[PDB]
C-alpha cells in the first residue's frame, strides 16, 4: 500500500552482499546478528540447519559438500556461459533442463536424500535470510527494496532476480547500477555540491573489476563508458600470498608435501590469507598463523606493506592497463577526468590509489578512504546509495515507476559540442558543457573591458583539444553575435544560454540588455 | 552561475543589428548525439515527472529505435578460428617451454598482432568450452592435460614481458629469404617493403620508412636505408634458457646458472644482428636505385 511499506536499499556482489536502510533521510548500513554489514555472499548446511555470513564462511572448510557460493552469475544465466573457475569450492553444478542445479543435503536427519535446489532457490533462501536480518535490526517486516546491479545483466537475469525476490515475498522497486548508486550516495549528501565533473567509478571487488566513465552535470549523468574485467583482483592476490607462504612452508620443512592437493589446506590457507591481507590494510605489519596445516605441525609468519606490493606488483600494473584502455574506450584523456572515486572493498588499500594519484593529474579529486578525509566506505557506497534511492522513490506508485522507467523518459537529444563565447586580450570560455542534454540552461559572468561602453558578445561553437600535455579549447563554427550598449568600467555581464528541447538556442547578455533566438 | 575572471571584446565601430542580435549558426542532429540515460535520482525523478505531464503513458517501442542510435554493449563470435587441433593436438602431452602457442588459444592470422581485450576474450571463451568441471561427465578427466595447457597458454600470454619475449624467441611466421632466383619477377619495390614491415616488430621508432618505388625521392630512400642501418632491437631470446629450481639456494645459485645464461644469450644475439645486416646488404647490393644515383 502506498500509505503503508517497507523500504531497504541492498547490494547484491559475488563475493558479499549489503543492506541499508535511511534515518532522517541519511542512510546507514545495517549490520545483522553477527555484526557485519558486508555479508558473504555464501550460504552453508550443517545437519539441516541453514547458516550464512560469516559463520558460514567459517564452516566452509568442515562442509565440503553442503556450501554454496558465487552464485549471482550463475543467475539468469544458461549452460553454455556458466562460469565455473570460483565454483570449484562449490558443489558442481547439474545441467537440469535450462536451470543448472546444486545438489546440497539441507534436512535434518541423517540419512535422507540430497536435494537438488536450484540457483533460483538459493538466492531466493538467501534473499529470505537478509530480508529475515534486517527485520530483527528494524523492529518491523521488511516488505520492499532497491538492489544495485551491474550494467552487463541481461533480461533473461533480471527477470531471474525479480522472480527470485517475488519467491522471498520481496517487490523489487528498481534496479540500479553500482555506478549510479555511488555517485548517488555523494550527491545525495547534505555537503554535497552539484557541479559538472568527469567522474570514473572504479569497483574493486573479489572477482571482477568495474571501471566506468561518466559524466555528471546538472546534477544528472550520462553514461560514456564502462569496462569489466574478470583476471585481476583480491581473489589473484589471495593466491600469489597463498603460493609464498606456501614456498616458505615448503622451505622450512625439507620434504613437507606440497600444500595444493589438500582442499582443507587450500581453503584454511585462503581464508587465513584473507586475513593477513586485511590486517595488513588495517595496519603497517601483518602476522599469519596456521595451526595443524598438514600432519598437526603448525605455522607462523610476518609480512609488511612494502614487501606485499613488490610481489603484488604486477596485478597493479594490470590495473593500471584497464584504467587507460577504459579512458581510451570512452575516448577521453586523464586530463579530462575531474573526480575518480574509488569503490569496493579491494579499493580501500592506500597503494592503488595513490596509484591512480600518480597517474592523474593533481586537479582530478581521488576519492578514495587513504587519500581524502571526506570519503565514504568504498563497501557501504552501493548500499547506502541503494537504501536513498528506495527512500527518495516512495511517494510514486508501481505503474508510476514503470512510467517513469520507460525509455520514452530517459532518451533525449544529448549536444555533443560545447558552446562559448570569445574572449580576447590585447580563447574560448565554455558556457554548455560538452555532451550536454538538451534544456540545461547555464549562466556565466564576464569581465567588462578596461572601460567598457560598447561590448561585443560573441557566441560560437567549441570543441577540446589535447596539446602536448595541458587541454586547450577549439573554437569552431560561430553562432551568435551580441551587443551590450555602454557598460560601466568593471562592471559584470551576465550572459545565460539555453538549449531548449526543439533545438532552440536562447541568448542573453545583460549588464549588472540584449536576447536573441536561435532556430 | 559561475563567475569567471575574464574580458569580453569590445565591440566594433559601426556595427549594428535588429535588437544588437545576429543569428549565424544553429545546432544540427550531426552536432549532437543521444544517448540514455540511468533512472536514478531526485533531477531524473524530476525529469520523469515532467515527461510524464507531457506525454502520459511512455511510448517505449517507438522511441526504441531512437535510442538504438548508440549501444554501449557488445557480443562476439563463439569461435572466430576455430581449429580441429587433430587429436586434441595428439592428446597435447604437457612439455613445458617445447609447446607451440596462439594456435591453441585459435589467434591464428593474427599472432604477434593483437590486444589484451581479444586475449582476454579469447581465453575465457576456451576456458568455459574446455573446463573439466562443466563436460566432466562426458569423460573430461581425460582433458586435463588440455586444459593445464590453456592455462599455460593463458598465463605465458597476458603477462606483457613474457608475451613480448616468446614472440620474439619464436613467432613461428617468419617468411623465407624474399626474391630468391625461383621466385623471380617479384618486384623488387614492394615484396622487400613487405618484409620490412614484417620484420619491423622491433622497431624502436613508429614511424619507420618504406621501400618505395621506381620513383621513389632521394632524400627518402637515404632516410630509409639509414634508419635499417643503425636500428635498435628490443628482442632477446628467454624463453628457451635452462631450468632452476625455483626454490634457489639464495642468490648466488641463480647467478652460477646466470652466467651460461648469459655467454649463451649474448652470443645469440650477436648472430642474430648478423642476420640481420645480412639481410640488409642482400637488399643494398639488389637495389638498382643507387647504381643509376651515383652514376649520376
Ligand atoms: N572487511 C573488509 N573490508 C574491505 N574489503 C574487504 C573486507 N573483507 C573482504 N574484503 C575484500 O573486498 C572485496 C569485495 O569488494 P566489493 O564490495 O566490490 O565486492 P562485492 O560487492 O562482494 O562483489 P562484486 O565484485 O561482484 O561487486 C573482496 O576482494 C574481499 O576479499
Ligand atoms: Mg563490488
Amino acid at each position: 500500500a502506498p500509505g503503508e511499506r517497507v523500504v531497504i536499499g541492498i547490494t547484491f556482489g559475488n563475493s558479499n552482499s549489503s543492506i541499508a536502510h535511511t534515518v532522517d533521510d541519511k542512510a546507514e548500513v545495517i549490520a545483522n546478528e553477527d555484526g557485519d554489514r558486508q555479508i558473504p555472499t555464501i550460504l552453508s548446511y550443517v545437519d539441516g540447519d541453514e547458516y550464512y555470513g560469516q559463520q558460514a564462511k567459517n564452516f566452509l572448510v568442515r562442509n565440503p559438500k553442503n556450501t554454496v557460493a558465487y552464485f549471482r552469475d550463475i543467475l539468469g544465466q544458461d549452460f553454455k556461459s556458466v562460469d565455473p573457475t570460483h565454483n570449484h569450492a562449490s558443489a558442481h553444478p547439474q545441467e537440469a533442463g535450462d536451470n543448472v542445479v546444486f545438489t546440497i543435503k539441507d534436512k535434518a536427519e541423517e540419512d535422507a536424500e540430497p536435494s537438488t535446489l536450484t540457483v533460483s532457490e538459493i538466492a531466493t533462501r538467501y534473499l529470505r535470510r537478509l530480508v529475515g536480518a534486517a527485520s530483527e535490526y528494524l523492529g518491523k517486516k521488511v516488505t520492499s527494496a532497491v538492489i544495485t546491479i551491474p550494467t552487463n545483466f541481461t533480461e533473461k537475469q533480471k527477470a531471474a532476480l525479480i522472480a527470485a525476490a517475488a519467491a522471498a515475498d520481496l517487490e523489487v522497486l528498481q534496479l540500479i547500477s553500482e555506478p549510479a548508486a555511488a555517485v548517488l550516495a555523494y550527491d545525495a549528501r547534505p555537503e554535497a555540491t552539484i557541479s559538472d565533473k568527469i567522474i570514473v567509478v572504479a569497483d574493486l571487488g573479489g572477482s571482477r573489476s568495474d571501471v566506468t566513465v561518466l559524466a555528471s552535470r546538472s546534477g544528472m549523468y550520462t553514461i560514456l563508458a564502462t569496462v569489466h574485467d574478470y583476471e585481476y583482483h583480491g581473489i589473484a592476490l589471495d593466491k600469489v600470498l597463498i603460493d609464498h607462504f606456501s614456498k616458505e612452508f615448503l622451505k622450512k620443512n625439507p620434504g613437507a608435501k606440497d600444500p595444493r592437493e589438500n582442499p582443507r589446506s587450500l581453503a584454511k590457507l585462503r581464508l587465513e590469507a584473507e586475513s593477513t591481507k586485511r590486517a595488513l590494510s588495517r595496519s603497517t605489519n601483518a602476522s599469519f598463523s596456521v595451526e595443524s596445516l598438514i600432519d598437526g605441525l603448525d605455522f607462523a609468519s610476518t609480512i609488511n606493506r612494502l614487501r606485499y606490493e613488490t610481489i603484488a606488483r604486477t596485478v597493479f600494473e594490470g590495473f593500471n592497463r584497464l584504467v587507460e584502455s577504459a579512458v581510451k574506450k570512452a575516448g577521453l584523456d586523464p586530463l579530462d577526468v575531474d573526480e575518480v572515486i574509488m569503490s569496493g572493498g579491494t579499493s580501500n588499500t592506500p597503494r592503488i590509489a595513490a596509484n591512480f594519484r600518480y597517474i592523474f593529474p593533481e586537479s582530478t579529486r581521488i576519492l578514495a578512504p587513504s587519500t581524502d578525509p571526506s570519503a565514504l566506505n568504498p563497501s557501504e557506497l552501493q548500499a547506502r546509495g541503494a537504501a536513498l534511492q528506495a527512500s527518495l522513490i516512495q511517494e510514486f506508485e508501481t505503474e508510476d515507476i514503470e512510467q517513469s522507467t520507460h525509455a520514452a523518459v530517459t532518451t533525449m537529444p544529448h549536444v555533443t559540442n560545447a558552446i562559448g563565447v570569445v574572449s580576447v586580450s590585447e580563447k574560448f570560455v565554455p558556457i554548455i558543457a560538452p555532451e550536454t542534454a538538451v534544456p540545461a540552461r547555464r549562466t556565466v559572468h564576464l569581465d567588462a573591458p578596461k572601460e567598457g561602453g560598447d561590448v561585443l558578445v560573441k557566441v560560437v561553437e567549441g570543441s577540446t583539444h589535447i596539446n602536448v600535455r595541458e587541454k586547450v579549447w577549439k573554437i569552431g563554427s560561430t553562432l551568435a553575435e551580441a551587443a551590450v550598449r555602454g557598460v560601466k568600467k568593471g562592471a559584470k555581464v551576465e550572459v545565460t544560454i539555453n538549449v531548449n528541447t526543439d533545438l532552440t538556442v536562447i541568448v542573453t547578455a545583460r549588464e549588472v540588455g540584449v536576447r536573441g533566438t536561435l532556430s | 552561475a559561475t563567475v569567471v575572471s575574464l574580458p569580453l571584446p569590445t565591440l566594433p565601430e559601426g556595427w549594428a543589428a535588429e535588437k544588437d542580435f545576429k543569428a549565424i549558426g544553429k545546432l544540427t542532429q550531426e552536432g549532437s548525439s543521444m544517448r540514455t540515460l540511468e533512472p536514478v535520482g531526485p533531477h531524473f525523478l524530476a525529469h520523469a515527472r515532467r515527461v510524464r505531464h507531457k506525454r502520459t503513458f511512455s511510448e517505449d517501442d517507438r522511441i526504441q529505435a531512437q535510442a538504438k542510435a548508440k549501444k554501449i554493449e557488445q557480443d562476439s563470435d563463439s569461435d572466430i578460428s576455430e581449429e580441429e587441433d587433430p587429436m586434441l593436438l595428439a592428446r597435447d602431452a604437457k612439455d613445458w617451454k617445447t609447446q607451440d602457442h596462439y594456435k591453441v588459444l585459435g589467434l591464428s592470422k593474427y599472432r604477434w598482432r593483437a590486444t589484451e581485450d581479444q586475449i582476454k576474450r579469447a581465453h575465457r571463451k576456451k576456458v568455459l568450452k574446455h573446463h573439466p568441471d562443466k563436460k566432466a561427465a562426458a569423460g573430461r578427466a581425460d582433458d586435463d592435460n588440455f586444459f593445464k595447457c590453456i592455462q599455460k597458454a593463458a598465463e605465458i600470454l597476458l603477462d606483457p614481458v613474457k608475451r613480448r619475449q616468446f614472440d620474439s624467441v619464436d613467432e613461428e611466421a617468419d617468411i623465407p629469404p624474399p626474391t630468391k632466383k625461383q621466385l623471380a619477377k617479384g618486384n623488387y619495390y614492394e615484396l622487400w617493403g613487405k618484409v620490412f614491415e614484417n620484420e619491423a616488430r622491433f622497431s624502436k621508432i613508429q614511424p619507420v620508412p618504406g621501400f618505395g618505388n621506381e620513383n621513389s625521392t632521394r632524400e627518402e630512400v637515404e632516410a630509409f636505408y639509414n634508419f635499417w642501418y643503425n636500428f635498435d632491437s628490443w628482442r632477446s631470446f628467454e624463453y628457451l634458457d635452462e631450468d632452476v629450481p625455483d626454490d634457489n639456494e639464495n642468490r648466488d645459485q641463480k647467478r652460477h646458472m646466470e652466467r651460461k645464461n648469459a655467454n649463451a644469450r649474448k652470443k645469440k644475439k650477436a648472430e642474430d644482428n648478423a642476420r640481420l645486416r645480412k639481410l640488409v646488404e642482400e637488399a643494398q647490393a639488389g637495389d638498382e636505385r643507387i647504381k643509376r644515383f651515383r652514376q649520376e
